[PDB]
């Protein structure tokens, strides 16, 4: 299918600078005018840029002018995005986009973050979240891992190496003092912990952590 | 300048039911061609935005026959016709008939299952986080609905509101539920001064609190 894969998203100071690129397959990218989209950590969907599908013409939103720069490399099937002067309003995931002249937004990258912040990139601290004596439930446990204290985001978590899907629930970080904290709990029967071993595995590719938690029964 | 304000920002619909999304811009959405270049976009938990409708009306390619766009001038509609539980998600308007262009500012469609309470877990902090100075404790509520819920804590029954803080999932797909955690922040010192701590939920689905609460000294 048309393929649209965002890079270099990341951690960058204050008044840095960074310059994100997305690669496209499967379309005649030089055909297509193309666009940068923004989606804030609220929620908020802001358009930043598009350019031409020769790269002539480029236009922006208003709070990014004269800071960030679309272009594009047609021999290559690269879209750029060069942001500097960044600011904490900056900080979002940064979708690209195919743009249809005006039949819309027709495919879309999965996008990069961008953190601009002074804090310091932390790897987190993760934390097994067991069950008391007795009170395990004993049909039906449920188990967590609290991954504590990291920056920036992203964290991925799974279990058991993504093989324990079911009947999990991983809650979005919130940001305090510069630094994010995130659980995800799991069910699961009892015939399979902790007889059976249950592991939450936490990656942080800002830090190039990765983690396996085994959860254990407490020591009671 | 010209804003683009969607209501509700949030919709609770029925598997099989209709549910209407509007968006009414500031100013009119006519460009200077006489066409109306107003999109609409659905982003569902975990996904990139994905495009619906194009020129007020027209569905993009594979889109369902069940979406559809509707209105002129300032006014615009998305029906969704006999709501599926994969079309939960957040739904935005864009228009690019007028520099510069903008987004709304979404609306949630919710699944409207049957009322179902909270599976409470409570969860002391670990040795490993108490070994290192920090005291976490962390309340898991699972697979609820309606969303909105309260979570009292109470350290030896005085209530505790400063160190809370509550995040939800998006609604799961599977089965129409939200999930939530809870999680007390303190001190270890702070933490070991006190014997007693209890999460308690008030959800609609009871009159009386589902409490669930442990002792520092047990176990
Ligand atoms: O560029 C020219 O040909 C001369 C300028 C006037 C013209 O004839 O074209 C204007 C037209 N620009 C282009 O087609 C260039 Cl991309 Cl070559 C236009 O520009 P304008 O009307 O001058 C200003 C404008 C800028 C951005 C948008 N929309 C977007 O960028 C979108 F958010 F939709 F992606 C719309 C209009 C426009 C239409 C569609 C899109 N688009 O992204 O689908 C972009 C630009």
């Amino acid at each position: 299918e048309v393929m649209l894969v965002e890079s270099g998203g990341g951690l960058v100071k204050p008044g840095g600078s960074l310059k994100l690129s997305c690669a496209a397959s499967e379309f005649t990218f030089s055909t297509y005018i193309m666009s940068w989209v923004r989606q804030t950590p609220e929620k908020r969907l802001e358009w930043v840029a598009t350019i031409s599908s020769s790269g002539t013409y480029t236009y922006y939103r208003d709070s990014v002018k004269g800071r960030f720069t679309v272009s594009r490399d047609n021999a290559n099937n690269i879209l750029y995005l060069q942001m500097s002067s960044l600011r904490s309003e900056d900080t979002a995931l940064y979708y690209c986009a195919r743009r249809d002249y005006y039949d819309g937004f027709t495919y879309w990258g999965q996008g990069t973050l961008v953190t601009v912040s002074a804090a310091k990139t932390t790897p987190p601290s993760v934390y097994p979240l067991a069950p008391g004596s007795a009170a395990q439930t004993n049909s039906m446990v449920t188990l967590g891992c609290l991954v504590k204290g990291y920056f920036p985001e992203p964290v991925t978590v799974t279990w058991n190496s993504g093989s324990l899907s079911s009947g999990v629930h991983t809650f979005p970080a919130v940001l305090q003092s510069d630094l994010y904290t995130l659980s995800s709990s799991v069910t699961v029967p009892s015939s399979t912990w902790p007889s059976e071993t249950v592991t939450c595995n936490v990656a942080h590719p800002a830090s190039s952590t990765k983690v396996d938690k085994k959860i254990v029964p407490r020591d009671c | 300048d010209l804003l683009m304000a969607q209501t509700p920002l949030s919709l609770p619909v029925s598997l099989g039911d209709q549910a209407s999304i509007s968006c009414r811009s500031s100013q009119s959405l006519v460009h200077s061609s006489g066409n109306t270049y107003l999109e609409w976009y659905l982003q569902k938990p975990g996904q990139s935005p994905k495009l619906l409708i194009y020129k007020i009306s027209n569905r993009f390619s594979g889109v369902p026959d069940r979406f559809s766009g509707s209105g002129s001038g300032t006014d615009f509609t998305l029906k969704i016709s006999r709501v599926e539980a994969e079309d939960l998600g957040v739904y935005y308007c864009f228009q690019t008939s007028h520099v510069p262009p903008t987004f709304g500012g979404g609306t949630k469609l919710e699944i409207k299952r049957a009322d179902a309470a909270p599976t409470v877990s409570i969860f002391p902090p670990s040795s490993e986080q108490l070994t290192s100075g920090g005291a976490s404790v962390v309340c898991f509520l699972n697979n609820f609905y309606p969303k909105d819920i309260n979570v009292k804590w109470k350290i030896d029954g005085s209530e505790r509101q400063n160190g809370v803080l509550n995040s939800w999932t998006d609604q799961d797909s599977k089965d129409s539920t939200y999930s939530m955690s809870s999680t007390l922040t303190l001190t270890k010192d702070e933490y070991e001064r006190h014997n007693s701590y209890t999460c308690e939920a008030t959800h609609k689905t009871s009159t009386s609190p589902i409490v669930k609460s442990f002792n520092r000294n047990e176990c």
